[PDB]
Protein backbone atom coordinates (compact mmCIF):
# COMPACT_ATOMS: atom_id res chain seq x y z
CA UNK A 1 0.00 0.00 0.00
CA UNK A 2 0.43 3.56 -0.12
CA UNK A 3 2.45 5.75 2.71
CA UNK A 4 -1.15 7.05 3.91
CA UNK A 5 -2.10 9.11 6.95
CA UNK A 6 -2.76 7.51 10.20
CA UNK A 7 -6.38 8.12 11.66
CA UNK A 8 -7.16 7.52 15.16
CA UNK A 9 -10.17 6.65 16.88
CA UNK A 10 -11.34 7.57 20.25
CA UNK A 11 -10.01 5.80 22.82
CA UNK A 12 -13.13 4.87 25.29
CA UNK A 13 -17.02 5.89 26.22
CA UNK A 14 -17.65 5.91 29.42
CA UNK A 15 -20.96 3.71 31.28
CA UNK A 16 -21.16 5.28 34.38
CA UNK A 17 -23.89 3.01 36.39
CA UNK A 18 -26.09 5.28 38.93
CA UNK A 19 -24.95 3.03 41.23
CA UNK A 20 -21.97 4.84 41.38
CA UNK A 21 -22.86 8.71 42.50
CA UNK A 22 -24.64 6.56 45.90
CA UNK A 23 -21.73 4.51 46.84
CA UNK A 24 -19.92 8.11 46.42
CA UNK A 25 -22.57 10.06 48.99
CA UNK A 26 -22.24 6.87 51.19
CA UNK A 27 -18.64 7.12 51.53
CA UNK A 28 -18.53 11.32 51.09
CA UNK A 29 -19.80 10.93 54.53
CA UNK A 30 -17.55 9.57 56.44
CA UNK A 31 -9.21 12.11 46.10
CA UNK A 32 -10.12 8.47 45.74
CA UNK A 33 -8.85 5.81 43.33
CA UNK A 34 -11.42 4.26 40.82
CA UNK A 35 -10.91 0.35 39.71
CA UNK A 36 -12.38 -1.13 36.79
CA UNK A 37 -11.99 -4.84 34.73
CA UNK A 38 -11.60 -3.87 31.13
CA UNK A 39 -13.51 -5.91 29.05
CA UNK A 40 -12.05 -6.34 25.84
CA UNK A 41 -13.83 -8.90 24.50
CA UNK A 42 -16.65 -6.46 23.50
CA UNK A 43 -17.36 -3.14 22.38
CA UNK A 44 -19.27 -0.76 22.12
CA UNK A 45 -19.52 1.51 19.01
CA UNK A 46 -16.05 -0.01 18.25
CA UNK A 47 -14.26 1.13 21.61
CA UNK A 48 -13.35 -0.09 24.63
CA UNK A 49 -16.01 0.83 27.39
CA UNK A 50 -15.08 2.41 30.51
CA UNK A 51 -17.66 0.57 33.10
CA UNK A 52 -17.97 2.92 36.23
CA UNK A 53 -20.33 0.54 39.27
CA UNK A 54 -20.17 1.34 42.58
CA UNK A 55 -17.46 -0.88 43.41
CA UNK A 56 -15.21 1.13 41.63
CA UNK A 57 -13.23 1.77 44.70
CA UNK A 58 -11.31 -1.42 45.48
CA UNK A 59 -8.55 -3.60 43.71
CA UNK A 60 -9.66 -7.23 43.42
CA UNK A 61 -6.25 -9.19 41.97
CA UNK A 62 -2.77 -8.50 43.34
CA UNK A 63 -6.47 -13.08 36.38
CA UNK A 64 -8.02 -10.24 34.63
CA UNK A 65 -7.00 -6.76 33.35
CA UNK A 66 -7.40 -3.66 36.50
CA UNK A 67 -7.37 -0.40 34.73
CA UNK A 68 -6.87 2.46 37.58
CA UNK A 69 -8.10 5.71 37.12
CA UNK A 70 -8.43 8.64 39.46
CA UNK A 71 -11.42 11.06 40.75
CA UNK A 72 -11.83 14.34 41.83
CA UNK A 73 -15.06 15.80 43.61
CA UNK A 74 -15.46 19.12 43.65
CA UNK A 75 -17.56 21.28 46.56
CA UNK A 76 -19.49 23.42 44.19
CA UNK A 77 -20.96 24.01 40.46
CA UNK A 78 -18.75 26.70 40.49
CA UNK A 79 -15.35 25.33 41.43
CA UNK A 80 -16.50 22.39 39.10
CA UNK A 81 -17.83 24.79 36.12
CA UNK A 82 -14.59 26.67 36.47
CA UNK A 83 -11.73 24.92 36.26
CA UNK A 84 -10.29 24.39 32.72
CA UNK A 85 -10.42 20.83 31.63
CA UNK A 86 -7.22 21.25 29.42
CA UNK A 87 -4.49 22.49 31.86
CA UNK A 88 -5.83 19.65 34.05
CA UNK A 89 -5.95 16.77 30.75
CA UNK A 90 -2.26 18.74 29.97
CA UNK A 91 -0.52 18.04 33.68
CA UNK A 92 -2.51 14.18 33.90
CA UNK A 93 -1.06 13.72 30.11
CA UNK A 94 2.69 14.75 31.65
CA UNK A 95 2.63 12.67 34.25
CA UNK A 96 1.70 9.53 32.17
CA UNK A 97 4.64 10.58 30.18
CA UNK A 98 7.24 10.84 32.52
CA UNK A 99 5.90 7.34 33.79
CA UNK A 100 6.13 5.73 30.58
CA UNK A 101 9.92 7.06 29.64
CA UNK A 102 10.92 5.66 33.25
CA UNK A 103 8.78 2.36 33.88
CA UNK A 104 6.81 0.59 31.35
CA UNK A 105 4.39 1.56 28.62
CA UNK A 106 1.44 0.62 30.58
CA UNK A 107 1.39 2.62 33.14
CA UNK A 108 0.93 5.45 30.68
CA UNK A 109 -2.92 4.72 29.50
CA UNK A 110 -5.26 6.04 32.95
CA UNK A 111 -8.94 7.62 32.92
CA UNK A 112 -9.54 10.99 35.35
CA UNK A 113 -13.19 12.07 36.11
CA UNK A 114 -14.27 15.71 37.29
CA UNK A 115 -17.29 15.14 38.99
CA UNK A 116 -19.52 17.67 40.92
CA UNK A 117 -21.82 15.67 43.61
CA UNK A 118 -24.91 17.79 44.30
CA UNK A 119 -26.90 16.18 47.19
CA UNK A 120 -29.02 19.39 47.45
CA UNK A 121 -31.17 18.54 44.03
CA UNK A 122 -29.78 14.78 44.30
CA UNK A 123 -28.11 15.80 40.37
CA UNK A 124 -24.67 14.71 39.57
CA UNK A 125 -22.27 16.05 37.10
CA UNK A 126 -19.49 14.30 36.13
CA UNK A 127 -16.49 14.08 32.86
CA UNK A 128 -14.30 11.33 32.42
CA UNK A 129 -11.06 11.58 29.69
CA UNK A 130 -8.13 9.40 29.16
CA UNK A 131 -5.21 11.28 28.51
CA UNK A 132 -3.88 11.17 25.02
CA UNK A 133 -0.42 12.98 24.43
CA UNK A 134 2.35 13.67 21.58
CA UNK A 135 4.85 16.69 20.84
CA UNK A 136 2.97 19.11 19.09
CA UNK A 137 2.35 19.15 15.90
CA UNK A 138 3.34 15.71 15.46
CA UNK A 139 1.86 13.60 12.72
CA UNK A 140 1.96 9.65 11.58
CA UNK A 141 1.61 8.00 8.63
CA UNK A 142 1.16 4.16 7.85
CA UNK A 143 4.23 3.19 5.90
CA UNK A 144 2.72 -0.35 5.57
CA UNK A 145 0.26 -3.02 7.89
CA UNK A 146 -0.61 -6.61 7.52
CA UNK A 147 -3.72 -8.79 8.82
CA UNK A 148 -2.23 -10.17 12.32
CA UNK A 149 -3.26 -13.69 13.44
CA UNK A 150 -4.57 -14.24 16.72
CA UNK A 151 -4.51 -18.33 16.17
CA UNK A 152 -0.40 -17.60 15.94
CA UNK A 153 1.95 -18.47 18.88
CA UNK A 154 3.30 -15.01 19.34
CA UNK A 155 -0.41 -13.43 19.54
CA UNK A 156 -1.89 -16.43 22.01
CA UNK A 157 1.38 -15.05 24.03
CA UNK A 158 0.24 -11.82 24.67
CA UNK A 159 -3.72 -12.31 24.90
CA UNK A 160 -2.21 -14.92 27.71
CA UNK A 161 -0.49 -12.23 29.97
CA UNK A 162 -2.32 -9.59 32.08
CA UNK A 163 -1.09 -6.53 30.74
CA UNK A 164 -2.15 -4.04 27.50
CA UNK A 165 1.08 -3.22 26.48
CA UNK A 166 4.24 -5.33 25.27
CA UNK A 167 7.33 -5.44 23.05
CA UNK A 168 8.79 -8.57 20.80
CA UNK A 169 12.12 -9.43 21.77
CA UNK A 170 13.26 -12.20 19.67
CA UNK A 171 9.79 -13.95 19.64
CA UNK A 172 8.67 -13.49 22.96
CA UNK A 173 6.96 -11.01 25.01
CA UNK A 174 8.17 -8.60 27.53
CA UNK A 175 7.75 -5.95 29.86
CA UNK A 176 7.80 -2.25 27.91
CA UNK A 177 10.29 -1.23 30.48
CA UNK A 178 12.49 1.96 28.95
CA UNK A 179 15.61 -0.92 28.24
CA UNK A 180 14.01 -3.57 26.89
CA UNK A 181 12.26 -0.62 24.68
CA UNK A 182 15.40 0.05 22.58
CA UNK A 183 16.27 -3.67 21.08
CA UNK A 184 12.35 -4.48 20.51
CA UNK A 185 11.56 -5.58 17.38
CA UNK A 186 8.17 -4.35 18.15
CA UNK A 187 5.50 -3.30 20.25
CA UNK A 188 2.21 -4.95 20.90
CA UNK A 189 -1.27 -3.47 22.03
CA UNK A 190 -4.42 -4.20 23.06
CA UNK A 191 -5.62 -2.07 21.03
CA UNK A 192 -9.16 0.46 22.70
CA UNK A 193 -10.52 -0.10 19.43
CA UNK A 194 -12.19 -2.32 16.72
CA UNK A 195 -12.31 0.75 13.56
CA UNK A 196 -10.56 -1.17 10.73
CA UNK A 197 -7.26 0.06 10.57
CA UNK A 198 -7.79 2.62 12.91
CA UNK A 199 -5.95 2.50 16.21
CA UNK A 200 -6.54 4.22 19.88
CA UNK A 201 -6.06 8.38 20.19
CA UNK A 202 -3.76 6.54 23.51
CA UNK A 203 -1.71 4.54 20.40
CA UNK A 204 0.38 8.18 20.44
CA UNK A 205 1.42 7.60 23.75
CA UNK A 206 3.12 4.76 22.96
CA UNK A 207 4.51 6.50 19.84
CA UNK A 208 5.80 9.59 22.08
CA UNK A 209 7.21 7.52 24.53
CA UNK A 210 9.16 5.06 22.48
CA UNK A 211 10.43 7.90 20.25
CA UNK A 212 12.03 10.19 22.79
CA UNK A 213 13.09 6.56 24.77
CA UNK A 214 14.73 4.78 21.38
CA UNK A 215 14.46 7.28 18.25
CA UNK A 216 14.34 5.07 15.23
CA UNK A 217 13.06 5.24 11.27
CA UNK A 218 9.95 3.91 12.06
CA UNK A 219 7.68 2.25 14.52
CA UNK A 220 6.01 -1.84 13.97
CA UNK A 221 2.99 -1.73 16.46
CA UNK A 222 1.06 -4.55 16.59
CA UNK A 223 -2.91 -3.69 17.36
CA UNK A 224 -4.39 -6.97 18.83
CA UNK A 225 -7.92 -6.90 18.72
CA UNK A 226 -10.40 -9.37 19.92
CA UNK A 227 -12.29 -8.76 16.71
CA UNK A 228 -11.23 -10.27 13.52
CA UNK A 229 -9.45 -6.66 12.53
CA UNK A 230 -5.96 -7.34 14.18
CA UNK A 231 -2.95 -5.06 12.04
CA UNK A 232 0.79 -5.33 12.17
CA UNK A 233 1.61 -1.30 10.85
CA UNK A 234 4.62 0.55 9.91
CA UNK A 235 4.54 4.22 11.53
CA UNK A 236 6.38 7.26 11.02
CA UNK A 237 6.11 10.06 13.09
CA UNK A 238 6.74 13.06 11.49
CA UNK A 239 7.49 16.62 12.70
CA UNK A 240 7.50 15.72 15.97
CA UNK A 241 10.39 16.75 18.50
CA UNK A 242 8.83 19.62 19.83
CA UNK A 243 9.24 20.23 23.83
CA UNK A 244 5.99 21.20 24.39
CA UNK A 245 3.27 18.58 24.79
CA UNK A 246 -0.01 18.53 23.93
CA UNK A 247 -2.78 16.08 25.39
CA UNK A 248 -6.28 15.90 24.00
CA UNK A 249 -8.47 12.70 26.15
CA UNK A 250 -11.75 13.69 27.21
CA UNK A 251 -14.98 12.58 26.19
CA UNK A 252 -18.01 13.72 24.54
CA UNK A 253 -21.17 13.72 26.18
CA UNK A 254 -24.60 12.39 24.55
CA UNK A 255 -25.13 15.90 22.84
CA UNK A 256 -21.79 15.56 21.02
CA UNK A 257 -20.52 18.53 22.80
CA UNK A 258 -17.23 18.61 25.01
CA UNK A 259 -18.63 18.56 27.78
CA UNK A 260 -19.53 16.64 31.39
CA UNK A 261 -22.68 14.68 31.79
CA UNK A 262 -25.75 14.89 34.15
CA UNK A 263 -27.29 11.62 35.90
CA UNK A 264 -30.36 13.26 37.71
CA UNK A 265 -31.56 11.53 40.14
CA UNK A 266 -34.70 13.44 41.24
CA UNK A 267 -37.30 11.10 41.97
CA UNK A 268 -35.54 8.76 44.52
CA UNK B 1 -48.58 -29.56 41.66
CA UNK B 2 -47.23 -27.84 38.61
CA UNK B 3 -44.50 -25.03 39.06
CA UNK B 4 -41.63 -24.31 37.50
CA UNK B 5 -38.54 -26.88 37.22
CA UNK B 6 -36.27 -24.47 35.65
CA UNK B 7 -33.20 -24.57 37.61
CA UNK B 8 -31.12 -21.95 38.10
CA UNK B 9 -28.36 -24.29 36.10
CA UNK B 10 -31.27 -24.68 33.03
CA UNK B 11 -31.43 -21.32 33.26
CA UNK B 12 -27.80 -19.89 32.28
CA UNK B 13 -27.74 -22.41 29.62
CA UNK B 14 -30.32 -20.77 28.15
CA UNK B 15 -29.59 -17.27 29.07
CA UNK B 16 -26.69 -16.98 25.57
CA UNK B 17 -29.80 -17.79 23.28
CA UNK B 18 -31.57 -14.91 25.07
CA UNK B 19 -28.60 -12.75 24.18
CA UNK B 20 -28.06 -13.81 20.60
CA UNK B 21 -31.83 -12.93 19.71
CA UNK B 22 -32.18 -10.21 21.70
CA UNK B 23 -29.30 -8.45 19.53
CA UNK B 24 -31.71 -8.96 16.81
CA UNK B 25 -34.26 -6.57 18.55
CA UNK B 26 -32.82 -3.34 16.71
CA UNK B 27 -33.73 -1.04 19.53
CA UNK B 28 -31.16 -2.22 21.74
CA UNK B 29 -27.95 0.13 22.15
CA UNK B 30 -26.09 -2.42 24.42
CA UNK B 31 -26.01 -6.02 25.97
CA UNK B 32 -24.12 -6.73 29.17
CA UNK B 33 -23.20 -10.70 30.10
CA UNK B 34 -24.07 -10.22 34.33
CA UNK B 35 -24.07 -12.73 36.44
CA UNK B 36 -27.28 -15.10 36.56
CA UNK B 37 -28.88 -12.75 33.92
CA UNK B 38 -28.22 -10.29 30.89
CA UNK B 39 -28.57 -5.81 31.75
CA UNK B 40 -29.28 -4.64 28.27
CA UNK B 41 -29.75 -0.75 27.59
CA UNK B 42 -32.41 -0.21 25.12
CA UNK B 43 -33.93 3.31 23.06
CA UNK B 44 -37.79 2.70 23.98
CA UNK B 45 -38.65 6.16 22.52
CA UNK B 46 -36.43 9.06 20.58
CA UNK B 47 -35.82 10.33 24.60
CA UNK B 48 -36.34 7.27 26.62
CA UNK B 49 -33.36 4.83 27.58
CA UNK B 50 -34.56 1.61 28.83
CA UNK B 51 -32.13 0.36 31.64
CA UNK B 52 -33.19 -3.41 31.18
CA UNK B 53 -32.59 -6.76 33.77
CA UNK B 54 -33.36 -10.05 32.98
CA UNK B 55 -31.90 -12.19 35.69
CA UNK B 56 -33.53 -15.21 37.61
CA UNK B 57 -35.79 -15.58 40.67
CA UNK B 58 -35.48 -18.67 43.42
CA UNK B 59 -39.05 -18.11 44.71
CA UNK B 60 -41.02 -19.04 41.41
CA UNK B 61 -38.74 -20.87 39.65
CA UNK B 62 -38.90 -18.74 36.64
CA UNK B 63 -36.96 -15.82 34.72
CA UNK B 64 -38.12 -12.19 35.57
CA UNK B 65 -37.29 -9.30 33.93
CA UNK B 66 -36.97 -5.87 35.95
CA UNK B 67 -36.11 -2.26 35.01
CA UNK B 68 -36.04 1.05 35.20
CA UNK B 69 -36.84 3.89 32.38
CA UNK B 70 -34.63 7.49 32.26
CA UNK B 71 -34.99 10.46 30.10
CA UNK B 72 -32.79 11.88 28.15
CA UNK B 73 -32.75 15.47 28.68
CA UNK B 74 -30.19 18.44 27.91
CA UNK B 75 -29.64 21.10 30.60
CA UNK B 76 -27.51 23.47 28.61
CA UNK B 77 -24.56 22.30 27.02
CA UNK B 78 -24.36 19.49 29.17
CA UNK B 79 -26.49 15.98 28.42
CA UNK B 80 -28.46 14.52 31.14
CA UNK B 81 -29.92 11.28 32.28
CA UNK B 82 -32.72 11.33 34.86
CA UNK B 83 -34.46 8.40 36.43
CA UNK B 84 -38.27 8.57 35.68
CA UNK B 85 -41.02 7.02 38.36
CA UNK B 86 -44.39 7.10 36.49
CA UNK B 87 -47.48 6.36 37.72
CA UNK B 88 -49.37 3.56 36.70
CA UNK B 89 -51.40 5.16 34.12
CA UNK B 90 -48.42 7.20 32.78
CA UNK B 91 -45.99 3.84 32.42
CA UNK B 92 -49.39 1.72 31.06
CA UNK B 93 -48.90 4.31 28.24
CA UNK B 94 -45.37 4.00 26.98
CA UNK B 95 -45.79 0.50 27.22
CA UNK B 96 -47.69 -2.38 26.14
CA UNK B 97 -49.12 -3.97 30.08
CA UNK B 98 -51.86 -5.52 29.09
CA UNK B 99 -53.39 -8.52 30.84
CA UNK B 100 -49.83 -7.89 32.90
CA UNK B 101 -48.62 -5.92 35.73
CA UNK B 102 -45.63 -3.92 37.02
CA UNK B 103 -45.06 -2.88 40.60
CA UNK B 104 -42.55 0.28 41.20
CA UNK B 105 -40.27 -0.83 44.58
CA UNK B 106 -36.87 -0.34 45.85
CA UNK B 107 -33.99 -2.28 45.37
CA UNK B 108 -31.88 -4.74 47.27
CA UNK B 109 -30.42 -1.72 49.28
CA UNK B 110 -32.88 0.49 49.41
CA UNK B 111 -30.89 2.73 47.28
CA UNK B 112 -33.05 3.47 44.18
CA UNK B 113 -35.88 2.05 42.44
CA UNK B 114 -36.82 -0.76 39.87
CA UNK B 115 -39.95 -1.61 37.91
CA UNK B 116 -40.71 -4.99 38.40
CA UNK B 117 -42.86 -7.24 35.86
CA UNK B 118 -44.86 -9.44 38.17
CA UNK B 119 -43.61 -13.25 37.41
CA UNK B 120 -45.75 -15.16 39.44
CA UNK B 121 -47.86 -16.39 37.12
CA UNK B 122 -45.31 -16.62 35.00
CA UNK B 123 -44.95 -20.37 34.26
CA UNK B 124 -48.79 -20.93 33.46
CA UNK B 125 -47.88 -18.34 30.25
CA UNK B 126 -44.91 -20.03 28.67
CA UNK B 127 -45.57 -23.64 29.26
CA UNK B 128 -44.71 -27.30 30.23
CA UNK B 129 -41.63 -27.97 28.17
CA UNK B 130 -38.01 -26.75 29.86
CA UNK B 131 -36.62 -26.67 26.74
CA UNK B 132 -36.99 -23.41 25.28
CA UNK B 133 -38.85 -22.54 28.23
CA UNK B 134 -36.25 -18.73 27.89
CA UNK B 135 -37.35 -18.97 24.31
CA UNK B 136 -40.70 -19.04 24.89
CA UNK B 137 -40.93 -16.90 27.46
CA UNK B 138 -38.50 -13.67 26.30
CA UNK B 139 -40.56 -13.84 23.29
CA UNK B 140 -44.05 -13.57 24.45
CA UNK B 141 -42.51 -10.87 27.43
CA UNK B 142 -40.56 -8.84 25.20
CA UNK B 143 -43.65 -7.71 23.60
CA UNK B 144 -44.13 -5.41 26.81
CA UNK B 145 -41.41 -3.67 25.54
CA UNK B 146 -42.45 -3.82 21.52
CA UNK B 147 -45.00 -5.15 19.93
CA UNK B 148 -42.93 -5.32 16.31
CA UNK B 149 -40.26 -7.11 17.70
CA UNK B 150 -40.01 -10.20 15.71
CA UNK B 151 -38.16 -13.12 17.93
Amino acid sequence: MMVSDLKFAPSFQSFVDSSFFHELSRLKLDEKALYTQLDLNQFTSNVLAISLRDDSFQKPDNHNIILKGYLLNFNTIELFKNCNKIQFIKEKGQELLQRGLENDLNEIISFYMISFADLKKYKFYYWICMPSFQSDGATYQIISSKVIASDSDISVSFIKQNVIIACVISGVIQKATPDNLKVCEKVVFKDFSHLKDIPSAVTKNILTVWSKLSPRETYTICFLRSDESSFEAEIIINNGNNPSLKVSGWEKNGLGKLAPKSIDLSSL
Amino acid sequence: PLGSMLTLPEYNEQIPNVRSLLTKWAKVERIQDVQDGLQLDVRLKTDTLLELHIYYDHVYHVPSIKFRLWSLDTEEDISSLRLLTLSDSELRSILNLGTFSVTLSTDMEMKSVYYYINNCDTDANVGSDVEHYLTRWISLYIRIFDLNFVP
